[PDB]
């Protein structure tokens, strides 16, 4: 229960402390 | 880049606001602080534009 | 007479200036009565405090409210402001009155029927009455007179409105802005407030620094307002410059955590700086061959030098004369020498002249201080001439902190040979213009130059500042040997090398600091700041909102 | 020590006043308030204490005259812009001008 098919998993695996800066 | 610019020291005696304020009196610090404000504002505007 | 409590709801708004504005929404910061402040009702002569300003309202007539007193503890030692409402006019006087608040006899004389004053002559103002009545019960029943009393800077301002209201033993609903009634440029100190009943009740509230959004109509009058500090919804209305907000989520503010307390840490240095050895040396070197002394591992009291008699000048560069006492330094040098006295300006970090160029030069940045004092005595002895002055270096602009005492020949270009005349031999000048106890430039101004290294290195010189303990695991305002900031101090569990004093991250900002007394390593984590947004269904649906941090 | 406020002047220099012109672009000075524009009857209901008015941009819109206490609107003089219409110099040297 996190899948994301086999090909999708490959895609996610391959691609890869602040002063006023945030991330939403 | 945006973060690194904070240490640039844009013509001021120090890149650290606290070091300016802890050393100089009001009428002197304001000048040094304004130099950093201009530089940091310009750096931030550059970031946003990009 | 007894108190009671209520709520202002909308009351206390007034025109902040003298500018006509119509069909606009204007945001202004001034002293206002918070929309829903707790207003104290009093039965109808108690003396209340006066803060930034006072809101006053009552439905009683002028035969009950005869005026007001504003000032400090009332006596002949201080001026008070007396505002009295008469049948036909208003009389306002400022003076060192002990009393002067009677003019109405009944039974109470213990603190009245006395007229002791000084040289009044201060804003003895007379005009039209502040309290106007209505045609009995042909009005709205009990006219509510609203007043705002401000004391800001050279002014005592009064705003008011009569606006008759429906009968109620409370503050009425609806919006009404007060207009300026009078503006008296009185230099008076007001800390207390008292009404004049000469004995039903009145309301008193207090103004606070607030930003209001004022809605003006086509006729230039204020018809509504929003208090920016009331709630997240009002904040949203104000940031959007609108009295109506559409369904959605808005970014209105920025969350902050305050440290509430500070931490100060220094090494246990019990030694004192050898300043006596420098300023009271009694033996000062010539500028030709100045004496360079170093100070370390001691406490530096600079106040004792700055805040001290017998100095002629004390000029600091890169640091304030009143702040250096709270700073840590490394390797402080004290250059001790004597000059002619008209050369004081020639030893500045950026000036030129025979001293700056040949005898003693400073860096262009030079963080430090140049201190000098008369000391005409002892040095400028009659018949005494002891101040070598370096004039000839062949080159110029010697070097910052370089001492050249080579005494070579200044070949004038006349010939590449040795000799005296036409060779300008002997680099220093022996004609010392001492002019014993006479003229100008007669060798006043013994000079001590304090050069400081404002480095990341362990402090060697600290000021007379007392340390505190550590708090840890809390947002605090810290100072470690001059290293200041705000954040949470925690055990770092980092393997610092034996010589390292602090650490930095990839951004090259302070990540951790070594404590100067325990030598433990603490991480510095910034306190939460996040941001604040407000979730609303829209003001045409409900006034309920949710807030996201 | 001077207070350079928008409030009614309490201290004035030894400067002589002139009459009003109205309905013309003029260079005006009202108690130190200066600018260039056309002064006209505002027909605005100023409150008894107001000295001048401003617009949404928070710029001077109208001024009260210190002697007559009448309210005058201040309308910026025309500035527009000027462009030149040409068929090309390889055709003719006649042009039209648009203001
Ligand atoms: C502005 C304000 O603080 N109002 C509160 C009110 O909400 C509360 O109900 C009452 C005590 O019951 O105390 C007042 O001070
Ligand atoms: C009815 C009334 O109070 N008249 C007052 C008088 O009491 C006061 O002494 C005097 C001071 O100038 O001013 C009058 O207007
Ligand atoms: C008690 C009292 O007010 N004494 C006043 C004093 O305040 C004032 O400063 C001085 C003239 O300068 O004349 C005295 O009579
Ligand atoms: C009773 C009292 O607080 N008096 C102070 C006065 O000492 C101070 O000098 C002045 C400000 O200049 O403010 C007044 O409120
Ligand atoms: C926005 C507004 O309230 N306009 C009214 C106007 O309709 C009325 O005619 C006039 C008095 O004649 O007073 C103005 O304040
Ligand atoms: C560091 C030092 O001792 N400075 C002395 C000062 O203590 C003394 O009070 C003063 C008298 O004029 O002369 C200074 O040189
Ligand atoms: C290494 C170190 O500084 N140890 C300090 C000591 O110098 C100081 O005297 C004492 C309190 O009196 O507290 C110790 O932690
Ligand atoms: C769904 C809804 O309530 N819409 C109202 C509309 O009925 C009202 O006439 C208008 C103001 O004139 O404001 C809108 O928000
Ligand atoms: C209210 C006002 O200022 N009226 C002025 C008057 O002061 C002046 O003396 C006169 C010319 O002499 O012109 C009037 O309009
Ligand atoms: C339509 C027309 O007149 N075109 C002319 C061309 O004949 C001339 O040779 C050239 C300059 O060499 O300039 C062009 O504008």
């Amino acid at each position: 229960p996190s899948k994301r098919s086999f090909i999708e998993d490959l895609l996610f695996n391959k691609v890869t402390k602040f002063n006023g800066l945030t991330v939403l | 880049t945006l973060v690194k610019q904070l240490s640039s020291n844009f013509g001021a005696i120090s890149s650290v606001l606290n070091d300016i304020l802890s050393r100089l009196d009001k009428p002197e610090a304001e000048v040094q602080i304004d130099r950093l404000i201009t530089g940091r504002l310009q750096s931030l505007q550059t970031y946003v534009t990009q | 007479l007894p108190p009671a409590y209520t709520n202002s709801f909308t009351r206390g708004v007034y025109y902040p200036d003298k500018v006509f504005r119509s069909s606009v929404l204007h945001s202004t910061q001034d002293l206002f009565l918070p929309f829903f402040s707790n207003v104290t009702w009093f039965h109808a002569n108690p003396v209340l405090p006066f803060n930034d300003g006072v809101y006053f309202a009552s439905t009683e007539k002028s035969n009950i409210i005869r005026g007001w007193i504003f000032g400090t503890t009332l006596d002949s030692k201080t001026q008070s402001l007396l505002i009295v409402n008469n049948a036909t006019n208003v009389v306002i006087k400022v003076c060192e009155f002990q009393f002067y608040h009677k003019n109405n006899k009944s039974w109470m004389e213990s603190e009245f029927r006395v007229y002791s004053s000084a040289n009044n002559c201060t804003f003895e103002y007379v005009s039209q009455p502040f309290l106007m009545d209505l045609e009995g019960k042909q009005g709205n029943f009990k006219n509510l007179r609203e007043f705002v009393f401000k004391n800001i800077d050279g002014y005592f301002k009064i705003y008011s409105k009569h606006t008759p209201i429906n009968l109620v033993r409370d503050l009425p609903q609806g919006f009404s802005a007060l207009e300026p009634l009078v503006d008296l440029p009185i230099g008076i100190n007001i800390t207390r407030f008292q009404t004049l009943l000469a004995l039903s009740g009145y309301y008193v509230g207090y103004l606070q620094p607030r930003t209001f959004l004022l809605k003006y109509n086509e006729n230039g009058t204020i018809t509504d307002a929003v208090d920016c500090a009331l709630d997240p919804l009002s904040e949203t209305k104000c940031t959007l410059k609108s009295f109506t907000v559409e369904k959605g989520i808005y970014q209105t503010s920025n969350f902050r955590v305050q440290p509430t307390e500070s931490i100060v840490r220094f090494p246990n240095i019990t030694n004192l700086c050898p300043f006596g050895e420098v300023f009271n040396a009694t033996r000062f070197a010539s500028v030709y061959a100045w004496n360079r002394k170093r100070i370390s591992n001691c406490v530096a009291d600079y106040s004792v030098l700055y805040n001290s008699a017998s100095f002629s000048t004390f000029k600091c560069y890169g640091v304030s004369p009143t702040k250096l006492n709270d700073l840590c330094f490394t390797n402080v040098y004290a250059d001790s020498f004597v000059i002619r006295g008209d050369e004081v300006r020639q030893i500045a970090p950026g000036q030129t002249g025979k001293i700056a160029d040949y005898n003693y030069k400073l860096p262009d940045d030079f963080t430090g201080c140049v201190i000098a004092w008369n000391s005409n005595n002892l040095d400028s002895k009659v018949g005494g001439n002891y101040n070598y002055l370096y004039r000839l270096f062949r080159k110029s602009n010697l070097k910052p902190f370089e001492r050249d005492i080579s005494t070579e020949i200044y070949q004038a270009g006349s010939t590449p040979c040795n000799g005296v005349k036409g060779f300008n031999c002997y680099f220093p000048l022996q004609p010392y213009g001492f002019q014993p106890t006479n003229g100008v430039g007669y060798q006043p101004y013994r000079v001590v130059v304090l050069s400081f290294e404002l480095l990341h290195a362990p402090a060697t010189v600290c000021g007379p500042k007392k340390s505190t303990n550590l708090v840890k695991n809390k947002c605090v305002n810290f100072n470690f040997n001059g290293l200041t900031g705000t954040g949470v101090l925690t055990e770092s569990n980092k393997k610092f090398l034996p010589f390292q004093q602090f650490g930095r991250d990839i951004a090259d900002t302070t990540d951790a600091v070594r404590d100067p007394q325990t030598l433990e390593i603490l991480d510095i984590t910034p306190c939460s700041f996040g941001g604040v947004s407000v979730i609303t269904p829209g003001t045409n649906t409900s006034n309920q909102v949710a807030v996201l941090y």
